[PDB]
């Protein structure tokens, strides 16, 4: 399910299905029908190349919000090995909506903390759409404490609209779970290393983004509201999202220059959902590249180095 | 060598269940597994080393409820062939030196008394000194009620060994199995670093029936087992027995940064 | 409301009640009636001497669940003075039947966790009979982790039939809230002193009780079981409760000389009831004994002895 | 606006290890960010009668 403005896309590439379907069939066209392919093949490349040269705030909002995109668990599988997930924060229940766990990234084991909002309507009712409850944040403070405990580095991802808020969830002190990951996600003494895939803010996307790199896809948006909620307190209607993104800055280059995070993972064209394989593959480098640059780093200097950062943020 | 699974009532060969490691090949259902077969299964072959096999019970209360309590361990010891509950077993795993600590069900209900918590303190001390991971199945019934509170401080001298672990910053991973109640879930049975749960095993600390007495009502359908409890947070993960070697060797290899196992 | 046992002593209390409200309206009689008062004073006294110079250990252990006794509030009140009460474990709710607070005993600040029954039907119901859910295992850890940061000794007070056996309680990990309360209070480099006044046992009491100096009164029992679940289980019935609190060996000179406690505090004459305030100055001095010669130690050789004495229980 | 929760809870975490208390009063309203970053972290969380606390309005 394409966007609206991808429709032309969407009529290649069904167009491109139909045309091997068909290919199959026969044998007496082929020649015609694969030329037909490739002549379309160029077409499609020309043509988003060109659709993609000019995107505004509003356009790389929808784009985090594709229902067709690699979520946690699909960098998880598609960049990393022998992954053990571990679920429960020992309280009350163990959320959905946070997927954790132990992995190897080359041979090297890390610990895997991010969200997931499920592909289907069943597992996105089941993971409360990447909203995640307290428990899901007290889970991730437990896995985060664990991999410190054992020397390991933390990856996290960033994509969730924010934290849930239900009547249950407010009740068990979800800003004190927030708070607490904020707090004593600035104290491990093991790499940090954050990137926001997807769509992340609204505050309980902080909470395990508090890292010594922090990373985000050239499609991806961060922000401390949903556009649609700035613009329903703000501007008094619902329909006026997109100036609301322009005017806050949600977008990778916007942030960049504002020394709020460290680097943009280039995207396949036509967005991660295109090429999923060389979009994880640009992730996993990235990650090596910023662990090799983090293991030089001492404890006690790395430490000090992320309290620098974190009191550098602001004009202030 | 025709034995019966009375969760479905099949005839399974007995050679067959052993070799699978005590699990119904129809239902998977797990049965019980002596602790010294189990600690064979989980380390390598001819590395086994038992340790605290000096200390034995050592009845000073003189209990008597309705048989003499010297009786009761006499016809545990010879039932079962080992001293006391717990048994400690040094061994290598895949190459990986480790600790590992199984409870036996048959004595006297796998219950903690003096002699289980000092063999524990035992196989925590060798994980200290040679910086291994420690591997426990808690299979009890909760405090030895024969030994009265010198029973119930096992629990703090048990979380206290794993506390100082901690600190060192080894792993020890615990694997619950069926039942694990009472004062051994409570203490160092659900302390581990991770709370493995084998499937379908009754956890908690307190039994149904006291729990049905106080509320008077029904309980939840599938109260207290592993797959009841992974849902409510306390059980990290649930691994089936025949799987158990492979993936505590791999998260053992992982968490203390050696190459994983060869399979 | 006194026990069965206790009757004599009730009549006695009448008779002088209807001698006072006698005196009380005459007053060509005082004399005589002061002097019958004073004489079955006397008489009361002897014959709470005699009746307890032998007391089983049903008998004790009816003393200690008797429904009028100080509780950790009456505690508090008459030996501890500016007591702020800090309630909830900043997760689910804070469990009424454990109180805790910081509060100054004789200037020096003190933080005082532990079980509050209640006095009347209404207190009982509210407080679950003193019965803790896992929510009040984890506030008592709060507590104690707070006392442990500010250098502040820890006073815990041992008064409940055991955690609560609930649906919800077990829901939420009754287990692992004690297991983690045992484990970080070996940890704590604060001087910590236990008393058992009243009922405690079934291992929800020793989760608030694994301290430097453990105290009980002389009419307290602490058993890992009811003798009412002991009888249930072994002797295969309920009414055989009293030979199983005999065999299990709950009563305070029993486990003195077991290793198992340091001191056992005196209580006034007819038990702790009768005269709360001498049984809470008697605590008083002893709370302080324990705690001048525990602050000569270091907290290295403070958390030493206390590991060195974990590791002495038990014949093995 | 949001990455300031950040800088605070880490501001906090270092006056906590040194042991100096810090307590703090939640008054009418507490919602948002501040109620995720120090107002819900403080060692002593005291709130004044009938106030509007919370993550979310
Ligand atoms: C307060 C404590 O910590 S001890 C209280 C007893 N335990 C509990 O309340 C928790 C669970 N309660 C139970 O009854 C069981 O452990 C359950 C619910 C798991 C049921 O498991 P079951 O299959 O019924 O095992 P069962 O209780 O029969 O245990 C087998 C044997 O161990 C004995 N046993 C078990 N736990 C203990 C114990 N703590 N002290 C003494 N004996 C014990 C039983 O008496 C029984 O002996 P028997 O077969 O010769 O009569
Ligand atoms: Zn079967």
């Amino acid at each position: 399910n394409f966007l609206d403005f991808e429709q032309p896309i969407a009529e290649l590439e069904a167009k491109i299905d139909s045309l091997t379907a068909v290919s199959r069939q026969d044998e007496k066209l082929d020649i015609n029908i694969d030329e037909e392919v490739h002549r379309l093949r160029e077409k499609s490349v020309e043509l988003t190349r060109k659709i993609f040269a000019d995107l505004g705030a509003w356009q790389i909002a929808q784009l985090a919000r594709h229902p067709q995109r690699p979520y946690t668990l699909d960098y998880v599988r598609l960049a990393f090995d022998e992954f053990d997930e571990l679920a429960g924060d020992r309280a009350y229940a163990d959320d959905k909506a946070i997927v954790g766990g132990i992995a190897r990234l080359d041979g090297r084991p890390v610990m895997i903390i991010g969200h997931q909002k499920g592909r289907e309507t069943k597992e996105k009712i089941r993971r409360n759409f990447g909203m995640p409850a307290p428990e899901g944040y007290r889970k991730a403070l437990r896995l985060m404490q664990m991999a410190e405990r054992f020397k390991m580095p933390i990856i996290t991802f960033i994509d969730t609209p924010g934290a849930y808020p239900g009547v249950g969830a407010e009740e068990r002190g979800q800003s004190e779970a927030i708070a607490r990951n904020l707090r004593e996600m600035s104290r491990l003494g093991v790499p940090v290393v954050c990137t926001v895939i997807g769509e992340g803010g609204s505050g309980g996307a902080l909470a395990i983004g508090v890292g010594d790199k922090v990373n985000m896809l050239q499609y991806s948006t961060y922000s401390v509201i949903s556009p649609e909620g700035c613009a329903s307190i703000l501007w008094k209607s619902a329909d006026k999202a997109p100036l609301a993104a322009e005017a806050m800055g949600i977008i990778a280059p916007r942030l960049k220059e504002l020394k709020l995070i460290d680097s943009i993972i280039p995207e396949p064209l036509g967005g991660a959902h295109r090429n999923p394989e060389a979009m994880a593959a640009s992730l996993k480098a990235q990650l090596l590249a910023d662990l090799a640059d983090l293991d030089v780093l001492s404890t006690e200097d790395l430490k000090n180095r992320r309290y620098q950062r974190l009191m550098s943020y602001g004009y202030a | 060598v025709w034995t019966k699974c009375d969760s479905c009532g099949q005839v399974l060969y007995r050679a067959e269940l052993e070799r699978n490691l005590e699990v119904c090949p129809k239902c998977d259902h797990h049965m019980r597994m002596t602790a010294r077969n189990r600690l064979h299964s989980l380390l390598d072959e001819g590395s086994l080393v038992e340790l605290g096999s000096e200390l034995e019970p050592k009845d000073v209360l003189k209990f008597r409820d309705s048989k003499k309590y010297k009786d009761r361990l006499a016809s545990a010891q010879k039932e079962t062939g080992e001293k006391d509950a717990l048994v400690v077993m040094k061994g290598t795993l895949y190459g990986m030196p480790v600790v590992a600590a199984a409870f036996e069900f048959a004595f006297m209900g796998g219950s903690m008394g003096s002699v289980v918590g000092a063999r524990f303190v035992r196989a925590v001390e060798q994980a200290l000194e040679d910086n291994c991971p420690l591997i426990c199945f808690s299979a009890s019934g909760g405090a030895r009620m024969q030994e009265a509170l010198m029973s119930l401080m096992q629990m703090a001298k048990t979380s206290a060994a794993l506390a100082k672990m901690q600190e060192r910053g080894l792993p020890y991973i615990s694997v619950l199995t069926d039942p694990t109640m009472g004062g051994v879930s409570a203490s160092f049975a659900m302390l581990g670093d991770l709370n493995i749960a084998e499937p379908k095993a009754l956890i908690g600390f307190a039994g149904p029936r006291v729990i049905e007495q106080t509320v008077r009502e029904k309980l939840p359908p599938g109260f207290q087992r592993s797959e009841f409890l992974i849902e409510k947070g306390a059980i990290d993960m649930i691994v089936r027995r025949p799987e158990m070697r492979l993936k505590l060797a791999s998260i053992l290899a992982k968490l203390m940064n050696l190459p994983a196992p060869n399979p």
